[PDB]
């Protein structure tokens, strides 16, 4: 009862979307898999951490050619598998299918674009509407996004989350105690958790975006010391160099989308934690297109 | 200076013993015979003892043929229950060979003292290979860390290759000119300090020694 | 093809070697694809003394595409430049890679075993790879274990039968009861394939 899933994975690698019934079955399986995952998903140390993809499917295949094919390479995607791209549906379907097939070998965390409103505005809803002639697939996927874990925790040291920290969150136990199965609110713990950014700042600050906060170096230092974390991996912001250390090597922003709307020209990078957390960033350029 | 002062005449008794014992025409001891003596199924320490004890009398020039067998088989000297005199005489012969045949002796000795679990273990540690990365000589079988003669050998090798690497990378940066000198000095200081740290960690009593 | 190997080797070979060290991995794999071509039109000794270590250099490369391209090229070279030559040149580096702490290099080793074992001859394949492959089965990383199971499934029919049973069957039985789900599935698949 798994050969069909491997066939779907093979089909998706050629960028061929599944039918509505297939997506429904996939979402059902994924929901039955994601419910058994805590908000802070523990992850074994050998894993390739990857930032945003934003539906740039050919760039996702570029990323796979860089870091290797799953399940031979463990992966960890920190949200934003949709919007700002012409192949959001294929990207999210491939990631969810990999999650269903190889749940131990891949972890997918909720992003700030994993929301009904953001998908309605920024064109994942429109892409689903065009590619399927109705909103049923969009409904199925946005229902699944409620179940994606908020954060991860690699070997109890590296803390991977899409966004930044929150003024009301200063313990991993608080994140574990959240009720993630809901829409991203306009404020509160998980909204800040998915929307916040670091900054060359002292203390907290209202984010330039419509939600979240901006936290300075001292904030990340106190959080890291209190929670016994060495690093706070993050993926919410664009990085021209592909990756960028912040706050005296306490926070690293990883962007895994070469270009961002096929116009920014930014490089991409993915962190590669080995068997002893000896990290390494593998940068790459956008793959050639027709 | 250790190799040069080794060559210095002490009392001349060695010349006397040369003229006296070597005249026996027991020079039938050959590298093939020594290799056969090493490769016995039992240890057979008596034959190798007699051969290498005889080789102490040999002058340095004619001792060059025995470089291959002595270095290749010194891994077998790490086994438990080897007599001390075997290692002492091997140390003496190695010092003589170093006085006359330094560079290739060092290359083959490092190639010989590999951990041996990797077998060949990249036997391509040529002269340049050690000259660029002196710390290779420290990547040796753990048993030498408690074998004082071969440890003394390894220390001689390490000092020589530190100086050699200094001169080598100086020459390399000169020829590749077609600042970097600061990076040269920093690399040399780091390399020497790293060698010192590795040696100091060797000096530590291990957990078994702690037990 | 139109200029001949001699003129190109005298002319473009150092430039090719310099290109092989390029930052862009796409350039590197473009250089990789011609090693069978250069190998066919050039003798074993010159390639061994010029490019063999360079070929080994690609195996430890960061990008996975480079590593798999080098793996396929190793298959091409071993089927082209003979078997004992690979034992004298290629196999020690693969064994050295088996001891690597980083798991991705060990996966490169397993892929190398997969490609080589088809055209490495039965006796060489068993008496070299099998001690190397079997020891890798006890690795803590589950990725390594299921890749070992897949490798045994793939190189199964190509080796001797008595060794097949006596060595492969117990460790695959061990892997079937291993806690990780993927290791279970791949070990069961390997056992069904072997029958
Ligand atoms: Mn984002
Ligand atoms: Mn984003």
């Amino acid at each position: 009862f798994t050969k069909e899933l491997d066939q779907w994975i093979e089909q998706l690698n050629e960028c061929k979307q599944l039918s509505e019934s297939q997506v429904k079955s996939l979402c059902e399986k994924a929901k039955e898999i994601l419910t058994k995952e805590s908000n802070v998903q523990e992850v074994r140390c050998p894993v390739t951490v990857c930032g945003d993809v934003h539906g740039q499917f050919h760039d996702l295949m570029e990323l796979f050619r860089i870091g290797g094919k799953s399940p031979d390479t463990n992966y960890l995607f920190m949200g934003d598998y949709v919007n700002r791209g012409y192949y959001s549906v294929e990207t999210v379907t491939l990631l969810v299918a990999l999650k269903v097939r190889y749940r131990e070998r891949i972890t997918i965390l909720r992003g700030n674009h994993e929301s009904r409103q953001i998908t309605q505005v920024y064109g994942f809803y429109d892409e689903c509407l065009r590619k399927y002639g109705n909103a049923n697939v969009w409904k199925y996927f946005t229902d699944l996004f409620d179940y994606l874990p908020l954060t991860a925790l690699v070997d109890g040291q590296i803390f991977c989350l899409h966004g930044g920290l929150s003024p009301s969150i200063d313990t991993l136990d608080h994140i574990r105690a959240l009720d993630r199965l809901q829409e991203v609110p306009h404020e509160g713990p998980m909204c800040d958790l998915l929307w916040s950014d670091p900054d060359d700042r002292g203390g907290w600050g209202i984010s330039p975006r419509g939600a979240g906060y901006t936290f300075g170096q001292d904030i990340s230092e106190t959080f890291n010391h209190a929670n016994g974390l060495t690093l706070v991996s993050r993926a919410h912001q664009l990085v021209m160099e592909g990756y960028n250390w912040c706050h005296d090597r306490n926070v690293v922003t990883i962007f895994s989308a070469p270009n961002y709307c096929y116009r920014c020209g930014n490089q991409a990078a993915i962190m590669e934690l080995d068997d002893t957390l000896k990290y390494s960033f593998l940068q790459f350029d956008p793959a050639p297109r027709r | 200076v250790d190799d040069w002062i080794c060559e210095e005449e002490i009392t001349g008794t060695d010349a006397l013993l040369r003229r006296m014992l070597l005249t026996n025409n027991a020079k039938n001891h050959s590298p093939k015979q020594l290799q056969e003596a090493f490769s016995a199924v039992p240890v057979n320490n008596t034959q190798v003892m007699q051969i290498i004890e005889h080789l102490t009398l040999l002058s340095a020039s004619e001792l060059i043929p025995y470089a291959e067998v002595l270095t290749s088989n010194m891994s077998q000297l790490l086994n438990s229950g080897v007599p001390r005199r075997i290692l002492q005489t091997v140390n003496k012969l190695w010092m003589v060979l170093n006085t006359v045949m330094p560079r290739r002796l060092w290359v083959m000795t490092v190639n010989a003292l590999q951990p041996s679990i990797k077998f060949v273990r990249q036997q391509k540690y040529t002269q340049n290979d050690l000259m660029i990365d002196p710390l290779i000589v420290l990547r040796c079988d753990q048993r030498v860390h408690r074998c004082p003669p071969l440890m003394d050998i390894t220390l001689h090798m390490l000092n020589g290759y530190l100086l050699a690497s200094k001169a080598y990378l100086s020459a390399h940066l000169k020829e590749t000119e077609q600042t970097r000198e600061e990076l040269k000095n920093a690399l040399l200081a780091a390399q020497d300090s790293a060698a010192v740290q590795i040696l100091l960690e060797i000096c530590l009593p291990t957990e078994e020694e702690k037990a | 093809e139109v200029i001949g190997i001699r003129q190109l080797s005298q002319s473009l070979l150092p430039a090719i070697v310099e290109l092989a060290e390029d930052a862009k991995w796409r350039v590197r794999l473009a250089i990789i694809e011609y090693m069978p071509l250069l190998a066919g039109q050039l003798g074993v000794e010159f390639f061994d003394e010029k490019l063999n270590s360079l070929c080994m250099a690609w195996l430890v490369d960061h990008v996975y595409a480079i590593r798999e391209a080098a793996t396929s090229n190793l298959k091409k070279l071993v089927e082209k430049f003979g078997k004992e030559w690979a034992h004298a040149t290629i196999i020690p580096k693969v064994l050295a890679m088996s001891g690597d702490p980083n798991y991705l290099h060990r996966m490169t080793t397993l892929f190398c075993i997969n490609v080589l074992s088809e055209v490495c001859g039965q006796d060489i394949t068993t008496k070299h790879m099998l001690p190397t492959v079997l020891r890798m089965a006890g690795d803590p990383v589950a990725n390594v274990r299921f890749n070992v199971a897949k490798s045994l499934q793939k190189i199964g029919p190509i080796l001797d039968n008595s060794t097949l049973q006596s060595e492969v069957k117990p460790i695959l039985e061990k892997l079937t009861q291993d806690q990780d789900v993927d290791v279970k599935y791949f070990a069961q698949e390997a056992l069904t394939v072997l029958s």
